[PDB]
């Protein structure tokens, strides 16, 4: 739970009631279900949440009664789902994880144009039209050949079935850019614009002496896979 | 009459319980496959070889004006017979969408341009349906028939979910029989007739069936009402008239007590029935040989390929007919550690 | 909120118990309905216009996660 407030009695927009203070820590993360299963099995995975999704379905339209303050009390509700590593998003929103040409889960831009232009990138994924794209691909109405045809629709081949909020995740922004510099680091150690395109043996060796500047200095140790607080 | 260990040279991962293997003009074609397609075939469909027992499986393609196909899961098939107008087609609705789900969908196929080299092209095209409209199934049976002399199509078994004024979250996954009401089909145009019949109190699925000369014998199969497997073979017989779609039934006596087979054509009507399920714990091991002419259906079985100690101990199994008296089956295998291969796979002959 | 077991918490019950004890801690048989008033399936509510093909029965709780898989073998497991 994130917010619950109040529109009562109208001509406003409403009032916060209580917004929780601190969503991140697991101390208010309910569990809801638990499948002894893979990310990857699509079947079994979208097989045993049918009933999550059709009853998330049935919720957002209904208004709900219970005894509360000593009185029978009313409610709305709006869900934003948030939470979610890209892969899953993307395996959940029918796209092609997760290096392909189509990379924004928000623009559609393709992936080498993302270079030269960085900046102006207009929101356009959505549920509803990912759903029409997806038809448009089944039906093909316009008899078009195979990558015309995953131009037209943006690349949308795989049918989504669980509604997304358009948004990123927090902690992994983080861990891509940790990532991202501890490698562009290891490249600096060299030289790459004086020697275009080294070997792989003088990355280890980059590598190891980049470990020996953040140990000698700073005391930080290696590990396989970088969580958030060496990142941080 | 005999079977060989294979391996699958690689994408051993890409093969799931049901799916579903047709021959059109040479070449064995694999649909189905777990999780939607990858970008490194976005046909969905694999042309498989088999070479020295190791086994390969190519992307495919299709035509400009060919509509793209999602991957069902249990479908229902129809081989309709190189004629008008255009040979060679095959007819599949409406299958399980690995999203899990039903599809009112019905889909018409064919080869369109090959090579140019060694390659093949396909084509897959929706239709309408004019009804009276089949609703959407799985498991079912359908089949084609030339009736004095022009053609139909008629589809019978099959369950689905509950009806949508009881769809029950507790109960979401539960699936019960669908009416036992066939339904004729022209491919054009799309005109779906339902019929019942005064006979056919139960529903039932999993039934291999099978066509010849407007005559269709449904084989017994898997039924959830009485739980049970009536072996008993199932007669009809069928004619478009002018333009009365007029159908008579019968029961046979006996037929057999067979669920989920592999049907391989041997001869020009002679087929075999390879293995299934006999029981809810006992598959059936043994194979089966029916000849079917206008008089009857002729029975008999053969000699079992011996199965490997591993296979007689698998709780499960399933395969498809390769073509000619040739047909593929895999055991969902364990041990330590996971492949990630779960399924041995077996190559088997007939002479 | 610490991970203790049932019976650690029966053994430490007891001994405290014995050490000074007005009767301290709960007895563990107290707990197993003490949280019939925090896990689901408890308090009676209702809606406006009544729910879509979810059932209107709320006083049930936990449910296994397979809705019915009809348990017939040879279909999908
Ligand atoms: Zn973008």
């Amino acid at each position: 739970i994130m917010s619950i407030s109040i529109r009562l009695e109208g001509e406003d927009d409403g009032i916060t009631i209580f917004q929780e203070q601190k969503p991140n820590s697991e101390l208010s993360c309910r569990p809801l279900c638990l499948m002894f299963v893979d990310e990857s099995d699509h079947e079994t995975l979208t097989a045993i949440l049918g009933p999550v999704v059709a009853e998330r379905k049935a919720m957002m339209e209904s208004r709900l009664i219970i005894s509360v303050g000593g009185l029978l009390r009313s409610f709305r509700f709006f869900f934003r789902g948030t939470g979610y590593d890209e892969k899953m998003v993307r395996e959940m929103e029918g796209l092609e994880a997760s290096g392909s040409t189509y990379i924004c889960t928000l623009c559609d831009s393709t992936r080498a144009e993302a270079s030269q232009n960085m900046v102006l990138h207009s929101i356009t994924r959505s549920h509803d039209e990912n759903l029409e794209r997806y038809e448009i691909w089944r039906k093909n109405p316009f008899s078009e050949s195979a990558d015309e045809l995953r131009d037209r629709v943006k690349g949308v081949s795989a049918k989504p079935f669980m509604e997304t909020q358009p948004t990123l995740d927090a902690l992994h922004c983080d861990i891509g850019n940790a990532t991202e510099f501890y490698k562009i680091f290891q490249d600096e150690i060299g030289e790459v614009y004086q020697k275009p395109n080294p070997s792989r043996e003088e990355r280890r060796r980059w590598r190891s002496t980049l470990d020996k500047q953040l140990r000698k200095k700073m005391k930080l140790k290696p590990v396989m896979r970088m969580n958030g607080n060496y990142a941080r | 009459m005999s079977l060989q260990p294979l391996t699958a040279v690689n994408c051993g991962s890409l093969v799931q319980p049901g799916f579903s293997l047709l021959d059109l003009e040479g070449d064995v074609y694999l649909f189905g496959q777990k999780g939607w397609p990858k970008r490194s075939c976005p046909t969905g469909i694999f042309g498989v070889r088999i070479k020295k027992g190791e086994l390969k499986l190519r992307a495919i393609s299709f035509s400009n004006n060919s509509s793209y196909l999602p991957p069902l899961r249990c479908p229902a098939i129809a081989h309709f017979e190189a004629q008008d107008g255009k040979p060679e087609c095959y007819l599949i609705h409406g299958g399980r969408t690995p999203n899990n789900e039903l599809s009112s969908s019905l889909y018409m196929l064919s080869v369109d341009s090959r090579g140019c080299n060694r390659k093949v092209t396909l084509r897959c095209e929706e239709k309408e349906l004019v009804g009276d409209v089949p609703s959407a199934r799985y498991g079912h049976t359908l089949s084609v028939i030339n009736s004095r002399g022009k053609t139909a199509c008629v589809l019978f078994g099959g369950r689905s979910y509950m009806p949508p004024t009881e769809r029950t979250t507790q109960n979401w996954n539960s699936v019960v029989d669908c009416p036992p009401q066939v339904y004729l089909i022209d491919l054009e145009f799309g005109c779906c007739t339902a019929h019942t019949l005064p006979e056919l109190t139960d529903g039932q699925s999993f039934h291999v069936a099978l066509a010849r000369q407007d005559c269709v014998y449904f084989l017994g199969g898997h039924i959830l009402s009485s739980d049970c497997r009536p072996s008993r073979l199932i007669r009809l017989h069928v004619e478009l008239l002018l333009g009365s779609p007029v159908l008579t039934c019968t029961i046979l006596h006996e037929g057999l007590t067979i669920t989920s087979a592999i049907a391989s054509p041997i001869g020009y009507h002679e087929y075999i029935i390879f293995g299934g399920y006999q029981s809810e714990t006992q598959k059936r091991m043994e194979c089966t040989y029916v000849g079917l002419d206008d008089v009857g259906v002729h029975m008999e079985s053969r000699e079992p390929p011996q199965w490997t100690s591993e296979i007689s101990h698998s709780r499960t199994w399933f395969g498809g007919s390769l073509g000619k008296g040739t047909a593929l089956v895999a055991i969902p295998s364990e041990g330590n550690p996971t492949p990630p291969e779960a399924y041995h796979f077996y190559q088997v002959s007939f002479q | 909120n610490t991970f203790l077991s049932c019976s650690q918490y029966h053994k430490m019950y007891r001994t405290v118990k014995a050490t000074s004890g007005r009767q301290i801690f709960q007895p563990l048989h107290t707990l197993r309905n003490a949280e019939k008033e925090l896990l689901p399936g408890f308090h009676q509510f209702e809606w406006q216009p009544a729910l879509k093909n979810v059932s209107t029965s709320w006083d049930v709780g936990i449910i296994d996660g397979l809705s019915g898989w009809t348990v017939s073998v040879d279909d999908v497991p």
